[PDB]
């Protein structure tokens, strides 16, 4: 069915670049969408996101409104979130889901579900 | 920002839950935007909510959502028992922003 | 500076009384009275002007008392 | 009971015409229900629950100033800026100003300057708006009954337009199925719900809109973004120079003057509870029993206690306790003229009276109506049984012309609901809110909008025109429009 | 066909007003049967009795199996001020519209 996944278990030293990659499958990557929702284990969901993978589009929690950049490029079918300037407190895990886009490919108010499905996880931890 | 959400929660099977969510007017107020997100603890959340009262169509029925000014109350009922996912309520803000919230740690005893 | 609302705009209309309806009736005669008290030359004036237009004795006896009715709120 | 002496209660009565009936029940009356058969209930309003509110705009009534700075340029260069501009908080004006000499300026020609001050306020106006959907409605009913003054008999149905139905259970008598409508009533999503130094209170969407002072723009918390605040400042020059600029202070009374029209309204809290109010009922009564009917009648005693005494509609309550018997019987009510022949004379309010029995409590109470002339009250069986004399003292035309003058306040503030008030089978009725639904639109469209004097004096400026000249035509229905506001501004004249 | 499908509503959300003439409501139907049908109807009259006005949307149906299933439907009210009706022959929750002109 629909299958997200990404890359695996991951470290970085604090002041790095984590690039997290989004291979959606099972699905057309049309009307296309994708989040990024951070989480470790034991606080509040933070949502940095962004939403628009038909025009590229993007637009992310001030939380980290300059941090991350995003790339989305359909011959890989594949987001790829990029937080630059980790720090300590960043260690979790960053998991990638969709709100399929509206119909004209321009996404300003989303489905009346969100997530539907949900990213594999990625772990990230700062040393 | 931060749904308020409360830390905890338990009781005997079969036995009604209600885990309300209080956000603001800025977002669950005034927006029929609501997602109560069951996330087992190791695995990735799912889906069960959607629009509020209804669900998702691999959701047990046993879920209810409500809301009243700001609220949003998932309430279940008719416990299986292995049904203790952190409960985590999210919304969309008016700002074009998604906020979720503290999460309930759901307790089975 | 510029509010009188609520009274002339529109009215709420019940078995209750309403606001001051106590107090209006007699908050829209009283400063107009008061104000004709005061300066009574321009109810002088204002009949003139009143009894040269129109002549049937009817038609300004309407243009005395409109005229007197305008501007002791002048406006 | 629960109706009793409130000066404004109606009586309605249905012909058959099965059960049908329907009456408009108003905050401040208490609608009384009578039939053929059934017992009779007493209606009335109680208090109209306004649940979810979402707040627009705030405005402010008190300001206060802080710092004042200057920026003033020479006669060259012009403009001048006053980097504390270009903020949200604080507001300007230039105004240009006498200095040529003396002072700087190597020029004649005077020169601009700044002067800005920042705004930050004290208290806040906070309008709530409401939209039909979601107030509720809360009807208290209850029933004639041995209660004389101390539940099977009064019930207590909340009317939501989320639920217009309601069937209340009354042991023993029936449901009373109520079709309410909790829409039309009042002309919501008009008002709105007005917040001054705790108090609160309703007005329209055209008075709340149009008050000229600082706007919230309905924000959130944080440092509110202050829309206007140039209507509420006052910046003067003295002389040429020195421009001067004052708070112009607090402005609540001024908004309490000139609010004269709404109503207040009487809480806040998770949900504003209002008064007054308006509802269209369809009241149904299908399941009513009387209870009594089947009773033995008792042979006792009966000595009153409290005299009887005339309520405002004549209506006469009676209160009878009596030992001597037992079971739960029925008493005697006719009310007589001749002490001799009983003859029943005079429609009784309370149709079956009975009793609570128990032990020697006695205490019914019944309510009667008596005729227009003397008339003897007789609670009695045999023999012994306990008079009273009456004497009504109302005339039948006065009745008459009673209920047409009351008839006309009821037209008066309901408008078009007037028609269908006591509706019924008849067409003729629907005719009613019809002819008088196109004149009452077309009339308050054209109008509206009118104070006491303006509608009195226009009034009589029709009535003036209304024996003035020409046809018998133009000059009757501008006669007959000065009728109306002359007669509306009598109404309601208390 | 679907017989009629019968058992309690219950409107999830208070219903709307577009403006474009419509009455949009939701139901949950409280948990019977599979693919069955349930109507519902404008009446000026009592808590249901005769129909007025249109149905915008015509079928209306529930879709299937466990508890709720949502039909949203379509409505425009006569020009006065009707009570949506669910349609259970008795047990039925309701509504006053109050469209205008």
């Amino acid at each position: 069915e629909v299958q997200l996944v990404e890359s695996g278990a991951e470290v970085k030293k604090p002041g790095a670049s984590v690039k997290v990659s989004c291979k959606a499958s099972g699905y057309t990557f049309t009307s296309y969408a994708m989040h990024w929702v951070r989480q470790a284990p034991g606080q509040r969901l933070e949502w940095m996101g962004w939403i628009n993978a038909g025009n590229g589009n993007t637009k992310y929690s001030q939380k980290f409104q300059d941090r991350v950049t995003i790339t989305r490029d359909t011959s890989a079918s594949t987001a790829y979130m990029e937080l630059s300037s980790l720090r300590s407190e960043d260690t979790a895990i960053y998991y990638c889901a969709r709100d399929k886009v509206d119909d004209y490919g321009d996404y300003w108010f989303p489905t009346l579900w969100y997530f539907d499905y949900w990213g594999q996880g990625t772990l990230v931890t700062v040393s | 920002s931060a749904l308020t959400q409360p830390a905890s929660v338990s009781g005997s099977p079969g036995q009604s839950i209600t885990i309300s969510c209080t956000g603001t007017s800025s977002d669950v107020g005034g927006f029929n935007y609501v997602s109560w997100f069951q996330q087992h603890p190791g695995k990735a959340p799912k889906l069960m909510l959607y629009d509020v009262t209804s669900r998702p169509s691999g959701v047990s029925s046993r879920f209810s959502g409500s809301k009243s000014g700001n609220t949003a109350s998932l309430t279940i009922s008719g416990l299986q028992a292995e049904d203790e996912a952190d409960y985590y309520c999210s919304s969309h803000t008016s700002r074009g922003t998604w906020v979720f919230g503290g999460g309930t740690k759901l307790t089975v005893l | 500076a510029v509010t009188l609302p609520s009274h002339s705009t529109r009215k709420l209309q019940t078995r209750s009384q309403t606001w001051l309806e106590s107090r209006e009736y007699t908050k829209h005669l009283i400063r107009v009275e008061n104000w004709i008290f005061r300066n009574p030359g321009f109810a002088l004036a204002a009949a003139a002007i009143a009894w040269l237009l129109g002549s049937s004795t009817s038609q300004k006896v309407i243009y005395l008392v409109m005229i007197l009715l305008i501007a002791p709120a002048y406006s | 009971i629960r109706c009793i002496g409130v000066s404004n209660r109606d009586f309605v009565e249905g012909m058959s015409g099965g059960t049908w009936v329907d009456v408009v029940l108003e905050h401040g009356g208490c609608v009384t229900v009578m039939a053929q058969d059934k017992p009779t209930v007493d209606i009335e309003l109680v208090t109209t629950t306004v649940s979810n509110m979402a707040e627009v705009r705030s405005y402010c009534y008190e300001a206060s100033i802080s710092d004042m700075a200057s920026d003033s340029r020479c006669p060259t260069q012009g403009e001048a800026y006053l980097d504390k501009q270009s903020d949200t908080q604080y507001v300007c004006k230039r105004t240009l100003v006498d200095r040529g000499w003396g002072n700087g300026c190597g020029l004649f020609g005077k020169g601009s300057l700044v002067t800005c001050a920042k705004f930050a306020c004290s208290k806040k106006m906070t309008g709530k708006s409401i939209q039909p959907e979601n107030l509720e409605y809360r009807i208290m009913l209850s029933v004639h009954g041995s209660q004389h003054s101390g539940d099977e008999n009064r019930a207590k149905v909340e009317i939501t337009p989320n639920s217009p139905r309601a069937e209340a259970t009354l042991g023993g008598f029936g449901s009373l199925g109520l079709d309410c409508e909790p829409r039309t009533g009042l002309d919501f999503s008009d008002l709105y719900y007005l917040t001054m130094n705790n108090k609160h209170w309703l007005v329209h969407k055209e008075w709340f809109h149009d008050i000229p002072l600082p706007w919230h723009a309905g924000a959130d918390t944080g440092t509110p973004h202050w829309n206007n605040k140039e209507a509420l400042v006052e910046f003067k020059d003295a002389h040429a120079k020195r421009q001067t600029v004052v708070v112009l202070g607090s402005q609540e009374g001024a908004v309490h003057t000139a609010l004269a029209g709404a109503l207040e309204a009487e809480m806040d809290g998770a949900k504003g509870r209002l008064s007054s109010g308006h509802l269209k009922c369809r009241l149904k009564m299908d399941k009513l029993r009387l209870k009594g009917v089947s009773y033995s009648l008792c042979t006792a005693a009966f000595t009153f206690t409290k005299i009887p005494a005339e309520t405002l509609h004549g209506t006469v309550t009676v209160e009878v306790q009596y030992a001597g018997t037992d079971g739960p019987c029925k008493v005697p009510a006719q009310m007589a003229v001749d002490m001799q022949t009983l003859t029943p004379v005079g429609r009784l309010i309370t149709a079956n009276p009975v009793i609570t029995e128990s032990t020697e409590n006695s205490k019914m109470m019944l309510e009667l109506d008596p005729p227009f002339g003397d008339s003897y009250i007789v609670i009695g069986v045999g023999e012994k049984k306990i008079t009273h004399h009456w004497h009504r003292s109302g005339s039948t035309i006065g009745k008459a012309f009673e209920a047409t003058v009351r008839g006309a306040k009821r037209m008066a503030v309901l408008g078009d609901t007037a028609w269908d008030f006591g509706s019924v089978g008849g067409a003729l009725n629907s005719l009613g809110k019809g002819i008088h639904q196109i004149f009452g639109a077309a009339f308050k469209s054209l109008f509206g909008g009118m104070s006491w004097f303006s509608q009195i004096l226009i009034g009589t400026l029709l009535m003036w025109l209304g024996l003035n000249t020409k046809n018998g035509s133009i000059s009757l229905m501008c006669l007959a429009l000065g009728g109306v506001l002359i007669f509306l501004s009598t109404a309601v004249s208390a």
